Parts: structure tokens; C-alpha cells; sequence
């Protein structure tokens, strides 16, 4: 669905697709025969761009040609401009370059060498541009003018590339997680030609450290219990700024200020939200019935390890609702998103920083269980 | 009409040539396991077919699977791009300007065997124009069409490989008329004009010039234009441009793959007869 | 009119006098006619750099043409477009250069 | 001949078959044909799905500013009436450009 | 990712059922 629509957009030429299309605006000098042009013209497409543009806010009008440039260059292909065709040709020369002359004329008009009305001199100057056109002399100082004195290239427009394939950069951050997992297994494999080689604490300290790990699993549970703030919502109004910093449940607005906002809109949603309470809920219970059998096993260290393999069920259990409960958050806070949450939505919309912490209290209680199913091997 | 090149279109000849050169690579860290013998088992781990030297759980587990992680991405961005190829199915042009028939020669071209536009590039010091003029007088056959009618006939005829040079305004309203199958490409060579003439000293002289800046000035040209160019038109450009809707695979595109099917049993049948003598 | 890359300024226009410190499209063809028709030249900048539009009010041109109508210039070597209100007053000759309005849009990106 | 006729349906398309002829030539065998196979059904899913897609693509025509923008599917009126009178009349565009048509149909 | 979500309760609904398995065929044995 990416590529195909990547090479489903064709750039526009004819300003018949400005009149068909309303995503790149188009616009002309605030005041000159151009715009005079368009809103003199009769012919239906260029009444409509008229139309267009007399409706246009904000006005793509600019006040000099130079504004009309780089009111191009900052919109960055969504707004085009509408300038003399010779100009056009000039500006395209000039660094950096980055805009282009697209299509035909709209129209005729031609530059040619006026004399008062009446003088002796006008005769032969007319036979004189009859002259150097038909040789070519005026093409010559066009070529000069335009392409001896132009930046960028005098043939160097036809070397952009048409519509060749895939590039090799597409697939270049994957080689860094390839180099890097190879560089990272040469220190497994060395080390372990010395563990290789090197040679009741083993399966108590594992057992331990498992205890261990789940009490960090414990704080980063109760971390993201309330985050500081989930968002920097950001309503950055050029009205005036917003920032919301809004926890998971307490949304906080920020000159401090916090408030609860907790349980929006809709019903469906909302018991997704009651269950959402559930298994954050069943997260934490199923950890303090995985600590009670293991201090159950302290009491061992004063069944056994068939409590411990009842132990490493509920933990388990544990964080799979805490899987189920990391996904039942975010999936709303999508879902809130879709709704425009109210008067606070992001547009720094980005995780913080305690769902982070609470990613890491579900492998801990994993690395809890890797090493405590070690245990039971014995 | 596709072939051998044309087949490897989805991935560029850069990543051909770079899928290749991370592959072996791989295979010399899993030598270490048990250089000779994984070369192979580098294509067990190509696409598929699960190879049997399993490195269980150390290092080369890690070596094992990153790079066959790494495959089944790029199958997958394959077969993306090929839908993207097989659907959208942008035919360009092959040339824009004149000065690229002055850097190719395969697609010949000419004007009319007498006229300005023949004289034109006779006169012309320009060297992209003197260098076609030093073509079409070299050009063997000749590629000087004796009515315009005629020229309109040979680049049908000669199927794109012969370009004819004319007048714009009539380049528009040939590529109007049916079959419609030639069209006009680039921009101007030069500027010429078409203007309303008097014999010189005549009083109607001044008003009928006036009257130019004045039709021009309203686009009654322009619309006039529109009528006996568009109004006056057969093929309606985006009403022809929007007509294709077709269908299945050629064969073309899997006869280039054909050769390596083939050039790879041809190539192996040397190695197990000369390794019937290195036994 | 100065304008790029018709009617240009030197580098060292200080170091050059007169028609030496201009340069552009329009400065060598003002070169050609001389070698055409036989005369010596003045380029001249226009005062207010108006391009020689028409009053409303006072029905004075100004600019070039403006220049040219009150016998102040001698002649136009300059882009100025052929309108039907400015052939009232003054003659072109025929067009050395025929354009149009023109689409200016950003170049497709290199990212 | 005997065997390795299944064995060649372990390397129809998926499958992996359990004989490996490890580093001989046979390895080349298995490895040729078996990158050949996947080449056909790649292609076949790209093809597929170039089929269901432009299928989905083409919408039915509601208005008649389709006839004038299309022109695979014709389209008339009976040969003497007001509503050929009609198109005959019209100063409308879409309208006119669909009598034009219809005229040189 | 609510196209996926509909794929999580058949995923985590077939561990929990398999759950079920594996401690009454421990009572089985
Ligand atoms: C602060 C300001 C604000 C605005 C303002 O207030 C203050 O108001 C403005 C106002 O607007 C004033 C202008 C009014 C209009 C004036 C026009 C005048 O030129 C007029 O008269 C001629 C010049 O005097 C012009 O043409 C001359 O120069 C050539 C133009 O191309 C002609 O070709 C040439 O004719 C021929 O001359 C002989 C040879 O064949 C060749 O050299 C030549 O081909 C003419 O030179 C003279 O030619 C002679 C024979 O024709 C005559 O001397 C006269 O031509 C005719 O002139 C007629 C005028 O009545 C007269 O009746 C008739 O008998 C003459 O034969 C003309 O001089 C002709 O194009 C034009 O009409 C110009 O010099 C000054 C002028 C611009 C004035 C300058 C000052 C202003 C701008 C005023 C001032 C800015
Ligand atoms: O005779 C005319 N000749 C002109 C020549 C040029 C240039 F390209 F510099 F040569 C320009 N520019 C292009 C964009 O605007 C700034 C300068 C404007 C001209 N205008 C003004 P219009 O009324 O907007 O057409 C005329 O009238
Ligand atoms: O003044 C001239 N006006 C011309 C106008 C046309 C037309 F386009 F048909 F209007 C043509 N044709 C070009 C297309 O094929 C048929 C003849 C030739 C012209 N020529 C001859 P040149 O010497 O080759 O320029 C002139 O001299
Ligand atoms: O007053 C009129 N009433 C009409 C009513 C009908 C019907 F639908 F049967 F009611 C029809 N038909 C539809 C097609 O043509 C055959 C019969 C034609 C009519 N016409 C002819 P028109 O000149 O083609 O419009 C009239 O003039």
C-alpha cells in the first residue's frame, strides 16, 4: 500500500490539476497583469483557480517575487507559484535550486524592444530582432544568459532520475542490526571459550535473584500506577501556547496546575476502562501471591519447589494481564485520540516516561521465572 | 518486451549485489560451531529449508536467526515492489529533448526533404543542432520525408524507433487525430510566430494589429484554440490518458530466470565430472 | 530596468564607467543594434523602476514608457511586456521573446 | 527416481525435505529449483494481487460526467426523440462534450 | 492495531485454555 500510492501520485503539470486538485495551494504577486490576468480570464479553469485564490486563506498572495520563492521553499511542495515563464527559467538556475518550472505557458506574451511612437529609428530595430531571431544570436545570449550564467548545470535538469526502483538506503538500517548482532555474538563466543575453561549457590542465588527481580517488578508496577505525565500535550497555538503534562489518571495541564480528568467518553470504551482496571489490578495481586510462596521458600532457606512451581504459574498470570493491561491503556489512548481528546490533545503526542518503567517490571518478572524454572531442572 | 534484465526490476542491481555480499559473511562464523561446509548451510538459512547443523544455544543460535530474520523481510519488500510494478504500470518516455537525440542514436530522426525547419538546422551554429543536421546528413537511410503525411506514416511505421521534427501547433492537432498514436514530447527548438500579414502601407495595417493585442489580451484565441485543437480534437487527452485495465502475467518476465534455471544445471554438471576425477 | 539577468550590476562597476558597468541579456542586445543600426548608446536606469505602467488618475505614464512618451529616453532595450494600451503611445517591434505564466513548483526531494 | 520423486515435492515450495546431499553437487541441485519455485509463486501473489486490487479500484459510474470523462463504455439514446433533441440542445458542457461523442459515435 | 487487538484474545485466550490442559492431565497421570 506504500509504494503503489507512492507511485500512484503523479506531480502536477497543467494548472487544470490546481483547478482539479486543493492540496498544494497556488498563488500569484499581491498586485501585477498576473493576477490581473486570472481575474480578467473567462476560460473555466483559470476562473476557478481565480476562484480559488480569491478564496484563499491564508492568501497566497505574496508582496514580492522573492516572497513568492521562498514561500515555496518553507511550504516544502504544498504551495506552488505563478511567475514569468523567462524568470521562471532564471530562479530555476539559482541555487539551491530547489524549485522547478512545470508545464507550458497559460498564455502569449512576448518582450519586445519598443521605441517612441513615430521615431526614425524604429524601422530598422524591428528588422533587427527579425535579424538576430532568425540567427539564432538571441538563442546564443539565451544560452549565455540563462545557462553560462546559470548555478545549477546547463544539461544538468535531465539528470534526476524518472521513476527508477528501490533504493539501497531503504535497506540500510537493518545492515547495522546485522553487523551489530554479529560483533555482539563474537563476545558470547569468546567468553564462553572461558567459562569452557575457568571451571549449594547455585540454585539458591538464582532463586534469590528471581526474588529480586520481582521487587523491581513491584516498584515499576506502582510506577506507572501514576505517571508523572503521560504526554507533553501540546496545543502550541502561534490563542497561545499549551502544554498539558497528563499523568496515566490525573491529567495535569501546565503557571502549575493538575487536575484529574479521569474516565471520558464513550460507554464502550468505558468498560474497556473498567476492564482496564482488572488487570491492573489482577497484575499486582497475582505479584504478592508470587511473593508469599516465595517467602515460603525464604522459610525453606531457614514442598518446596513444588510451591515454587506453583509460584512461577501466578506470576505469569501476572504479567500477561499486565500485557493485557499495557494494551488495554494505549489502545484507548489511541482510541481518546480519535476522538480529539476534548480541549487536551497532543501534538507532541509521545509516551512518558514511566510506561517505559513498566515495560521493564514484566521482564523482570520473566527473568524472574527463566531462572527459577533453572532451579527446578534440580 | 521484458526478459532476462527486466525480471530483476523489484530490487535494485545494487542490492543484488549486496544481498550477496552480507550473505557470506555469515557463513564463516558458524564454521567456528562444529567456511567449507556452511556455505551451504548459509542456504539453509537463504529463504527456507531449515538446515540440519543446528548451533543450539550460543552464539551462532544469535548468528542463526538474525540473518534469517533478515530474509524473510526482504521476500516480503520483493513481492511489495513487484505488486507496486504489476499495477501501476507508469510507461515513460524514453527521450525528452533534442540534445538527447544528439547523445543516442538508436532512435532516428528527421524533418520534412524541404522547408525552413530543414534549413533551420542547415543554419544553425548551435552545436546540439548542428550535431543532428551532421546525423541527417549522414543519415543512411534518409530520414527526409517527402510530405509531412509521410513522416507521419514512418514514426508509425517504425514502431518508436524513428522521431519526426514539425511545426507544434500542427504537432498538436496530428497527435489529436487518430490512431493517436504518435504524440509530442519536449518543448520548443526555437520561437517562431504566426502573425496576421498586410501589404506594407496599407491603412488596415494598424487596427488589424491592434486587434491582435486585443484577442490575445481576452483569450479568444485561446479559446479558439481550445476549439479547433480540443473542441475539434478525437482523442480527449485525460479522457484517453485514463484507458488501460488489463491483465495477467506475461511470460517474458520468467524466461529471464529460465537461463539461470538451465546455466545452473549446465555449470554443475562440469563439477561433478571433474570431481568424478579429483576422486 | 536592472534586472537579472537582463540589466545587471558589475562586481566592479566602480572600476568600469557608463555602459561598462552593466551587463545581462538586454545589455548585449543593446550591444547588437548598435552594430545593427549604426549609433552610440546610453544605458539608463529608470528613475522610479516602474516598468512604464499607465496612471488611472492622472493618465501619466511613468516608468520606462513614461521615458520614452515625454522624450526623456530615446528608446527601450528592457523586458517589457507588449499590452494593447502601451502600443497607444508607443511602437514595439516585433517580439524577440515569447513566454507565458509559468508553474513554479519545489523540486521532488532527495531524502 | 525411486525416493527422491517425493523429494522433490520437499522442495516443491516449502517443506524441507530430510535428505540433504550436503556439499556436493546435489546441494546445487536441491538449491537451483528450489530458488526457482520461489520466483513463480511470488510472482503469482504479486499478480493476484494486482488482479483484486484494480478490480476494487473500478468504481460503477453514477454520473454522466463519467461518460464524458470515460470512454470504454459507450453509451446513447434512441435515434429520434426529445431526450437526443436534448443533448442536441445543451449548452452545458459535460452535456455537449457527451453529444459530441454520441455524434461521432 | 485494533485489527491485531481482535488476534490478542484468541492469542491469550488459547494460553488460558491450554492452562486448563496441563493441570487436569497432572491429575490424569
Ligand atoms: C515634471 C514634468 C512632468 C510631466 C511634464 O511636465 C513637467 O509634462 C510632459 C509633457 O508630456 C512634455 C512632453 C510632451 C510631448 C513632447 C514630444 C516631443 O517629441 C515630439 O516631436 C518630436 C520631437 O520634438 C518627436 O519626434 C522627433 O524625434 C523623432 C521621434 O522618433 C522623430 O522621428 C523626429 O522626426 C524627424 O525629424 C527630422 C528627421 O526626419 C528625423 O530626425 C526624424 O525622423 C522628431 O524630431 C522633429 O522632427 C521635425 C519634423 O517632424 C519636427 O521638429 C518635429 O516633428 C514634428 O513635431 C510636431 C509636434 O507638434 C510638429 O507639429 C511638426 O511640425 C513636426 O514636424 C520633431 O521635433 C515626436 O515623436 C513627438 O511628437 C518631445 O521631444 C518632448 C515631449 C515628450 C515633451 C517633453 C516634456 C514633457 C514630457 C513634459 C514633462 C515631463
Ligand atoms: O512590462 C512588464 N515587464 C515585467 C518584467 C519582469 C521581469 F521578469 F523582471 F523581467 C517582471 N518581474 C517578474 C515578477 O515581478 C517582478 C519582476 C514584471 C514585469 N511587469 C510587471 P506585471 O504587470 O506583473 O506584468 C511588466 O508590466
Ligand atoms: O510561412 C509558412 N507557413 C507554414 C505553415 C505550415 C502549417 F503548419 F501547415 F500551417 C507548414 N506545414 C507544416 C506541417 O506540414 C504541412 C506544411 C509549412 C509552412 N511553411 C513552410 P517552411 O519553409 O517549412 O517553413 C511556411 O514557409
Ligand atoms: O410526451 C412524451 N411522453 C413520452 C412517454 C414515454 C413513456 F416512457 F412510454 F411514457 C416515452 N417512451 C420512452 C422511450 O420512448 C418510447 C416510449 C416517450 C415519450 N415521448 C417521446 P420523446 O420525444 O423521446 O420524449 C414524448 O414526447
Amino acid at each position: 500500500a506504500f509504494l503503489t500510492v507512492e507511485r500512484m501520485v503523479s506531480p502536477i503539470e497543467s494548472a487544470e490539476d490546481l483547478s482539479k486538485q486543493t492540496e498544494i495551494a497556488y498563488g500569484t504577486l499581491d498586485s501585477g497583469s498576473t493576477k490581473e490576468f486570472f481575474r480578467r480570464s473567462k476560460i473555466a479553469v483559470f476562473d476557478k483557480m481565480w476562484t480559488y485564490m480569491r478564496s484563499a486563506e491564508p492568501s497566497v498572495f505574496v508582496r514580492t517575487t522573492a516572497e513568492g520563492v521562498a514561500r515555496v521553499r518553507k511550504s516544502k511542495g504544498k504551495y506552488a507559484y505563478l511567475l514569468e515563464s523567462t524568470m521562471n527559467e532564471y530562479i530555476e538556475q539559482r541555487k539551491p535550486c530547489d524549485t522547478m518550472k512545470v508545464g507550458g505557458n497559460l498564455d502569449s506574451k512576448g518582450y519586445g524592444i519598443a521605441t517612441p511612437k513615430g521615431s526614425s529609428l524604429g524601422t530598422p530595430v524591428n528588422l533587427a530582432v527579425l535579424k538576430l531571431s532568425e540567427q539564432g544570436v538571441l538563442d546564443k545570449l539565451k544560452n549565455k544568459w540563462w545557462y553560462d550564467k546559470g548555478e545549477c548545470g546547463a544539461k544538468d535538469s535531465g539528470s534526476k532520475e524518472k521513476t527508477s526502483a528501490l533504493s539501497l538506503s531503504n535497506v540500510a538500517g537493518v545492515f547495522y542490526i546485522l553487523v551489530g548482532g554479529l560483533g555482539l555474538a563474537m563476545l558470547v563466543a569468546l567468553i564462553e571459550f572461558c567459562y569452557k575453561s575457568r571451571a549449594k549457590t547455585s540454585r539458591r542465588g538464582r532463586a534469590l535473584l528471581a526474588v529480586a527481580l520481582n521487587l523491581l517488578a513491584l516498584l515499576f508496577a506502582t510506577t506507572a500506577f501514576l505517571t508523572t505525565y503521560w504526554c507533553q500535550g501540546t496545543q502550541r497555538v502561534p490563542f497561545q501556547l499549551r502544554r498539558f503534562h497528563t499523568g496515566i489518571w490525573y491529567s495535569c495541564e501546565e503557571g502549575e496546575k493538575c487536575r484529574s480528568f479521569i474516565d471520558l467518553a464513550p460507554a464502550s470504551e468505558k468498560g474497556v476502562l473498567w476492564l482496564s482496571v482488572v488487570s491492573e489490578v489482577l497484575y499486582i495481586l497475582l505479584l504478592v501471591v508470587g511473593f508469599s510462596l516465595m517467602c515460603l521458600e525464604l522459610l525453606h532457606s531457614s514442598d518446596g519447589l513444588k510451591l515454587n512451581a506453583f509460584a512461577a504459574v501466578f506470576t505469569v498470570l501476572s504479567g500477561l494481564l499486565g500485557m493485557v493491561a499495557h494494551m488495554m491503556y494505549t489502545q484507548v489512548f489511541q482510541v481518546t485520540v480519535s476522538l480529539g481528546p476534548e480541549d487536551w490533545r497532543p501534538h507532541s503526542w509521545d509516551y512518558g516516561w514511566s510506561f517505559c518503567l513498566a515495560w521493564g517490571s514484566f521482564t523482570c518478572c520473566m527473568a524472574a521465572s527463566v531462572t527459577t524454572l533453572n532451579s527446578y531442572t534440580k | 518486451k521484458p526478459g532476462v534484465f527486466s525480471f530483476l526490476d523489484p530490487l535494485a542491481y545494487e542490492i543484488w549485489m549486496c544481498i550477496v555480499f552480507a550473505y557470506i559473511g555469515v557463513s564463516v562464523v558458524l564454521f567456528l560451531v562444529s567456511i567449507f561446509n556452511s556455505l551451504w548451510f548459509s542456504l539453509g538459512a537463504f529463504m527456507q529449508q531449515g538446515c540440519d547443523i543446528s548451533p543450539r544455544s550460543l552464539s551462532g543460535r544469535i548468528v542463526g536467526g538474525v540473518w534469517w530474520f533478515f530474509t524473510l523481510i526482504i521476500i516480503s519488500s520483493y513481492t511489495a515492489n513487484l505488486a507496486a510494478f504489476l499495477t501501476v504500470e507508469r510507461m515513460v518516455s524514453p527521450i525528452e529533448s533534442a540534445e538527447d537525440l544528439s547523445k543516442q542514436t538508436e532512435i532516428a530522426y528527421g524533418t520534412l526533404d524541404s522547408g525552413s525547419t530543414k534549413e533551420f538546422f542547415r543554419r544553425s551554429k548551435i552545436a546540439v543542432f548542428d550535431k543532428m543536421w551532421t546525423y541527417m546528413r549522414s543519415a543512411e537511410p534518409s530520414v527526409f520525408v517527402r510530405t509531412t503525411a509521410e513522416g507521419v506514416a514512418r514514426v508509425r511505421k517504425s514502431k518508436g524507433k524513428y522521431a519526426y521534427l514539425l511545426e507544434s501547433t500542427m504537432n498538436e492537432y496530428i497527435e489529436q487525430r487518430k490512431p493517436c498514436d504518435t504524440m509530442k514530447v519536449g518543448g520548443n527548438l526555437d520561437s517562431k510566430g504566426y502573425g496576421i500579414a498586410t501589404p506594407k502601407g496599407s491603412s488596415l495595417g494598424t487596427p488589424v494589429n491592434l486587434a491582435v493585442l486585443k484577442l490575445s489580451e481576452q483569450g479568444v484565441l485561446d479559446k479558439l484554440k481550445n476549439k479547433w485543437w480540443y473542441d475539434k480534437g478525437e482523442c480527449g487527452a485525460k479522457d484517453s490518458g485514463s484507458k488501460e485495465k488489463t491483465s495477467a502475467l506475461s511470460l517474458s518476465n520468467v524466461a529471464g530466470v529460465f537461463y539461470i534455471l538451465v546455466g545452473g544445471l549446465g555449470l554443475a554438471m562440469l563439477v561433478a565430472l571433474i570431481e568424478f576425477c579429483y576422486k | 530596468i536592472l534586472e537579472s539577468p537582463y540589466v545587471m550590476m558589475k562586481k566592479n562597476h566602480e572600476m568600469l564607467e557608463g555602459n561598462e558597468r552593466y551587463e545581462g541579456y538586454c545589455v548585449d542586445l543593446a550591444a547588437e543594434i548598435a552594430k545593427h543600426c549604426g549609433f552610440k548608446y546610453k544605458l539608463t536606469i529608470v528613475g522610479d523602476g516602474k516598468y512604464g505602467a499607465r496612471d488611472a488618475d492622472t493618465k501619466i505614464w511613468n516608468g520606462m514608457v513614461g521615458e520614452l512618451v515625454y522624450g526623456k529616453a530615446d528608446i527601450a532595450i528592457a523586458p517589457l511586456t507588449i499590452t494593447l494600451v502601451r502600443e497607444e503611445v508607443i511602437d514595439f517591434s516585433k517580439p524577440f521573446m515569447s513566454l507565458g505564466i509559468s508553474i513554479m513548483i519545489k523540486k521532488p526531494q532527495k531524502s
